[PDB]
RNA sequence: UUAACCAUUGUAGGCCUAAAAGCAGCCACCAAUAAAGAAAGCGUUCAAGCUCAACAUAAAAUCAAAAUUCCAUAAUUUA
C-alpha cells in the first residue's frame, strides 16, 4: 500500500529529489509529487537506502526488501512471512468513521 | 435560525440545537473559555470543530459564535487543516450548477499549514548551518499543551 | 566567542505567565455610568412636556432646507418641528417625566410636538405628505395607535 | 467630549529653522550616550540606538528636510550635536562620532508627535546608524517598560550577580566596560530589548 | 456535566495510561 | 444642479462666468439673461445679487434671486470698492450700531439665505462674520 | 552558532553549585 | 417597477427590517434611480408588495426576513 | 481609535487675480439650523463639481521562536 502513504506538511510539493547521471546536463530535480506521479514505490525506496548505513552491506539489504504499491502480495510471499507489524502512526477518524453512538457522546459546544 | 422557503416566499425560524447544559466553567466569556477548552482541541477534534463551520465547509460568522478571536483563529486554522486532510467529506466545498472533480489522485497530507497550491518547490536544501527549513504545524497553536519533554519542531 | 553566547542566554528575561487572558477572564466590574448629552436633555425634556400629545411619524429621506419650511408650516398649525439627534433620544425615558415611551421612539422619526388637541391642525399635517408614514399620536402621553389617534381624536 | 489640547503657553523662537553645518572641522562611540540625554527644548527628538559616523551629508539631510518641511509659526528646531570633525581617508569626508542613546535632533513648538513621527522616521532611515524618533512621553514608556521587565524578571540567574561574583571566571573572558553595560549594550550597538 | 470535567481529546489526556497497583 | 453665482444685475451677459459655464452643462446662453434681464428690471442695476440657479437634465431654467449681498453693501458703506491685500488685520471703514441693525431689519424677507430664523442674531453674525471677510472692523461706536 | 539546551542546563547547575560555596564562605 | 407597497404596524409590534428596508426605497436618491415606481406607504405581521407592468409580483414579509434579503431580492427585479 | 451613512444655507466672502467661489495666490477664521471645516484631499478655461470630517444608524480593544552536481537520511507528544 505504499501508493496511499502520506506526508505530513506540504511535503508533496516542497521536497525535491535531485540526481546526476554523471555525463553533461545530468542534473534531474524532481519534485515528490511528481516522483509519486512517476512511482509510487519510488520515494519510499529511496528513504529507506538514505536511512540505512552508507557500506557495502547496504546494497545486499534492499535485495531483501520487498515493496508493494498495492495490497496484492504474490501466495508464496504470505506463506514466507512470519508476522506483521502495528502501524507507526495512529490514522485519525474522519466524519464518516465516527460511530453514531460518539456523536451522541459528544456534546453540541455552543447553539446557533 | 431562519430558513426561507420561495413570487411569494414564506420565511420560517426554525429551532436550533441547543447547547448541553452545565458547561464545566460557568461564567466564561467565550464558549472555550466555558468549557475549559483553550489548550486541549486540536485539528483531529473535528468533532468540535464541525460546529462552528457551514454546511459546505465555509467558517461561520464570529458574532454568532461569540468566541474570542483568539479561539477564532485556532478554530479557523484547526478547520483549514482538516480540509486539506480530506478529513471533512460532509463540508466539501459545494459544486456550483454541474461542475466534477477532475478525478486526479488526492494526496494524502495532515498538519498543512499552506495550501500545497502556492508552495513552491525548494530545489536548494542547503548544508548543516544552511539548511533550509520546512514549516510544521501552524504558530497558533504553540501554546497549547504538549506531552513531550521538548518543544515540538515546527520547522521540519 | 561561543562560551560568551551561552551567558546571554541563560540571563535570557523570563516573562510570567498570567492565570487567565483578558478576553477569557471571568466578568469583572466596570465603571459607573456617566452622563456627557446632558445639554440635549434638557432641550428633549422641555418640549415632550409642553407638548402633551406627540405625533410620531417616520421620517423620509427629507432634506434639511424643507424642515425649516415644514416648520415653519405648523407655526400655522401651531405646531414646532423641534428635533435633535435620536442617540440621546433613547437615553431621554432615563431621565425624564416618563420611562414607559421608549417603545415609541424607535428609529428615526419625524415628531410633530403640539401642546392643544387641535386635531384638525394635526390631520392637515398628515395630509402634506402621504408617503410618509404616521406610526400614531400619544395623545395625553398615552401609546396609541394612527387609527386609534384619529378615533380618540374625534 | 473633553476639552482640546492647546500649545498656547508654547513659544517659538525668531530662529526656527536649523543652522548651517560646517563641512570640515578613539572609543567616541563605542560606549552609552553620557550627554544629550534629555530633552532640553522640545518634546519631540530623535534617540540614536547605535553608535554612528554623522558626516555632513547627514547634517544637511537633517537640516534641508527638516527646514523644508517644519513650520516656523508652530515649530522650531535646535542642534543638539557638534559639527563633524573626524576624518574619513580615501580625506573624503568628516563625521560627528556619536553614542547609543544619544538625542541628535530635537523639535518642538505648537505641534503633535504623530505630525513628526513620519519625517522624523523618514530622517532616522536616512542615518548612518539605528534610530527612533522619541518623544517626552514615549521615552519615559520606553523607560516605565525598561523598568517593568526589569522588575518582574523572573530568571534565578542574573548577568551583575555573576559577574560580580566572577563566577566561572567569566571575567576573564569579558571586557572591563562590559561590567558597566551589563550586557545592554555591545561595542557600538544598543540592545533596547535587554532587561 | 460535573465539576472538573474535560472531554476526552488528543491533548486532554497524556500519552501515558495510568495503572492501579 | 445647483450653480451659485454673485454677478452683478447691471450686466446680464457677463460672458464665461455665466455663459460657458452655464453651457457646459448645455443650455440656451440667451435665455438665462433675459429671466435674468427681468431681474435686473425689478432690482438696482449694478449691484451684486446672489443666484441659485439649478440646471436640470431637461436642459430646463429654474432661476432663483434674493437681496443684494450684504458683503458688497459693506465694502460700498465702507466706501470701499477694492479691499487691502489681506483684510484680516487691514481695516478702511468702521460701521456703527444703527448702520448695521437698519439692514438686517431689510434682511429678514427672503425665504433663501435662511432669513426666517426669529432672533436677530444670527443674523447679524453673518455681517459681522462677512465684515471680518472684508476689510471692515465692525466697531460699536467711533 | 545557536546554544544546545543541555549546554544552558549544564551551566546553571554548576553556578547553582558555587553559590553553594559562598555560602559556606560566609561564616 | 411601475409601483412598491410597504405595509406595517408601527403600533403592533414592528418588525425594524422592515421600516428600515421602507427608508432605503423612500430615499431621494433610489426614487429618483426608479423613477417609474409610484411609492406608497402603508401604515396601521409587514407586509411588502411591488407590482411590476409585466405581471410579477413579489410580496416579502419582513417578520422573519430581513431588509438586506429583501434589497438583495428587489435589486437583481429592478435590473430585469 | 474604526468600522456605516450622508452631505443643507448665508457668500462667487475681501486680495494685484479676466476669473478664481473651501479648494491660483491671499485672508482673517464667524452664523443659522439637529448637522457644515469660511475647508481636508480630489476636480479645476474659472466654476459646476468627488469624497473626509458634520449629524443621525454599525461594532470592536508589548515582538517571535553566479556559472561541474541538491547534498546524511528523516522526524511535531508513553511520563
Ligand atoms: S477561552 Fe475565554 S475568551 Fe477564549
Amino acid at each position: 500500500n505504499t501508493r496511499h502513504i502520506a506526508f505530513s506538511g506540504n511535503k508533496w510539493e516542497q521536497k525535491v529529489y535531485s540526481s546526476h547521471t554523471g555525463y553533461p546536463g545530468g542534473f534531474r530535480q524532481v519534485t515528490a509529487a511528481q516522483l509519486h506521479r512517476k512511482d509510487p514505490v519510488a520515494i519510499v525506496k529511496l528513504a529507506i537506502y538514505g536511512m540505512l548505513p552508507k557500506n557495502l552491506h547496504r546494497r545486499t539489504m534492499m535485495q531483501r526488501l520487498h515493496l508493494f504499491p498495492d495490497e496484492d502480495i504474490p501466495e508464496d510471499i504470505l506463506k514466507n512471512l512470519v508476522e506483521e507489524l502495528p502501524q507507526p502512526r495512529r490514522v485519525p477518524k474522519r466524519l464518516d468513521e465516527y460511530t453514531q453512538e460518539e456523536i451522541e457522546a459528544f456534546p453540541r459546544v455552543w447553539t446557533p | 435560525l431562519r430558513e426561507v422557503v420561495k413570487t411569494v416566499i414564506e420565511g420560517r425560524i426554525t429551532e436550533t440545537p441547543k447547547a448541553t447544559p452545565d458547561p464545566p466553567n460557568p461564567s466564561g466569556q467565550c464558549p472555550i473559555c466555558r468549557w475549559n477548552l483553550k489548550h486541549k482541541y486540536t485539528y483531529e477534534d473535528v468533532l468540535l470543530l464541525s460546529q462552528f463551520i457551514r454546511p459546505y465547509g465555509g467558517m461561520l460568522p464570529r458574532r454568532v459564535t461569540g468566541l474570542c478571536r483568539e479561539e477564532h483563529r485556532k478554530i479557523e486554522e484547526c478547520v483549514k487543516m482538516a480540509h486539506r486532510a480530506g478529513l471533512l467529506p460532509n463540508h466539501r466545498p459545494q459544486l456550483p450548477e454541474g461542475c466534477l472533480p477532475k478525478d486526479k489522485p488526492k494526496l494524502n497530507r495532515y498538519l498543512t499549514r499552506w495550501a500545497p497550491k502556492s508552495v513552491k518547490p525548494i530545489y536548494k536544501k542547503g548544508h548543516r548551518w544552511n539548511k533550509v527549513g520546512m514549516a510544521v504545524g501552524s504558530p497558533l497553536l504553540k501554546d497549547n499543551v504538549c506531552y513531550s519533554r521538548r518543544p515540538l519542531k515546527m520547522m521540519h | 566567542h561561543f562560551q560568551r553566547q551561552k551567558l546571554m542566554a541563560i540571563t535570557e528575561y523570563i516573562p510570567p505567565k498570567p492565570a487567565i487572558n483578558p478576553r477569557c477572564l471571568p466578568p469583572p466590574p466596570k465603571p459607573p455610568k456617566e452622563e456627557s448629552v446632558r445639554l440635549l436633555r434638557q432641550d428633549i425634556v422641555a418640549v415632550f412636556r409642553d407638548n402633551r400629545m406627540i405625533a410620531v411619524c417616520q421620517n423620509v429621506a427629507l432634506s434639511a432646507e424643507d424642515k425649516l419650511l415644514l416648520r415653519h408650516q405648523l407655526r400655522k398649525h401651531k405646531i414646532f418641528i423641534k428635533v435633535f439627534p435620536s442617540q440621546v433620544l433613547k437615553p431621554f425615558l432615563e431621565n425624564s417625566k416618563y420611562r414607559n415611551l421608549l417603545p415609541l421612539f424607535v428609529g428615526h422619526n419625524l415628531l410633530l410636538v403640539s401642546e392643544e388637541p387641535k386635531v384638525k391642525e394635526m390631520v392637515r399635517v398628515l395630509k402634506s405628505v402621504p408617503f410618509l408614514p404616521l406610526l400614531g399620536g400619544c395623545v395625553d402621553d398615552t401609546i396609541l395607535s394612527r387609527q386609534g389617534l384619529v378615533d380618540y381624536a374625534k | 467630549l473633553l476639552p482640546v489640547p492647546t500649545f498656547e503657553n508654547v513659544s517659538i523662537p525668531e530662529r526656527s529653522k536649523l543652522k548651517f553645518v560646517e563641512r570640515v572641522p578613539l572609543k567616541d562611540i563605542r560606549g552609552p550616550s553620557t550627554e544629550a540625554t534629555d530633552f532640553t527644548e522640545g518634546n519631540f527628538a530623535i534617540l540614536a540606538l547605535g553608535g554612528g559616523y554623522l558626516h555632513w551629508g547627514h547634517f544637511e539631510m537633517m537640516r534641508l528636510t527638516i527646514n523644508r518641511f517644519m513650520d516656523p509659526k508652530n515649530m522650531f528646531a535646535i542642534w543638539r550635536v557638534p559639527a563633524p570633525f573626524k576624518p574619513i581617508t580615501r580625506i573624503d569626508h568628516y563625521v560627528t562620532p556619536v553614542k547609543t542613546g544619544c538625542l541628535v535632533v530635537e523639535m518642538g513648538g505648537r505641534c503633535e508627535f504623530e505630525e513628526v513621527k513620519g519625517i522624523l522616521n523618514q530622517v532616522a532611515h536616512k542615518l548612518p546608524f539605528p534610530a527612533k524618533a522619541v518623544s517626552r512621553k514615549t521615552l519615559e514608556r520606553m523607560h516605565q517598560n525598561q523598568r517593568e521587565r526589569e522588575l518582574n524578571n523572573q530568571n534565578p540567574w542574573t548577568f551583575e550577580h555573576i559577574a560580580t561574583a566572577n563566577m566561572f571566571g567569566i571575567r576573564k573572558f569579558l571586557s572591563p566596560y562590559d561590567l558597566t553595560q551589563k550586557g545592554r549594550y555591545w561595542g557600538k550597538f544598543y540592545m533596547p530589548k535587554r532587561v | 456535566y460535573p465539576q472538573g470535567y474535560v472531554p476526552k481529546t488528543s491533548l486532554s489526556s497524556p500519552p501515558w495510561q495510568e495503572v492501579v497497583l | 444642479g445647483v450653480i451659485r453665482s454673485i454677478v452683478r444685475a447691471g450686466q446680464a451677459i457677463p460672458g464665461p462666468p455665466l455663459g460657458p459655464i452655464l453651457g457646459q452643462r448645455g443650455v440656451s446662453i440667451n435665455q438665462f439673461c433675459k429671466e435674468f434681464n427681468e431681474k435686473t428690471k425689478d432690482i438696482k442695476e449694478g449691484i451684486p445679487l446672489p443666484t441659485k440657479i439649478f440646471i436640470k437634465p431637461d436642459r430646463t431654467f429654474e432661476l432663483k434671486i434674493g437681496q443684494p449681498t450684504v458683503s458688497y453693501f459693506l465694502k460700498a458703506a465702507a466706501g470701499i470698492e477694492k479691499g487691502a491685500r489681506h483684510t484680516g488685520k487691514e481695516v478702511a471703514g468702521l460701521v456703527s450700531l444703527k448702520h448695521v441693525y437698519e439692514i438686517a431689519c431689510v434682511k429678514a424677507k427672503d425665504d433663501a439665505f435662511a432669513m426666517q430664523d426669529v432672533p436677530l442674531s444670527s443674523v447679524v453674525r453673518s455681517i459681522i462674520g462677512s465684515a471680518r471677510s472684508l476689510g471692515i472692523r465692525v466697531v460699536k461706536d467711533l | 552558532r545557536t546554544v544546545s539546551f543541555q549546554a544552558k542546563e549544564s551551566m546553571i547547575r554548576r553556578l547553582e553549585v558555587e553559590a553553594e560555596n559562598h555560602y559556606w564562605l560566609s561564616m | 417597477v411601475k409601483l412598491v407597497r410597504v405595509q406595517f404596524c408601527p403600533f403592533e409590534k414592528n418588525v425594524e427590517s422592515t421600516r428600515t428596508f421602507l427608508q432605503t426605497v423612500s430615499s431621494e436618491k433610489v426614487r429618483a434611480t426608479n423613477l417609474n415606481c409610484s411609492v406608497i406607504a402603508d401604515v396601521r405581521e409587514p407586509c411588502v408588495d411591488v407590482l411590476f407592468g409585466d405581471g410579477y409580483r413579489l410580496i416579502m414579509r419582513g417578520a422573519h426576513l430581513t431588509t438586506q434579503e429583501m434589497l438583495s431580492a428587489l435589486a437583481s427585479h429592478i435590473r430585469d
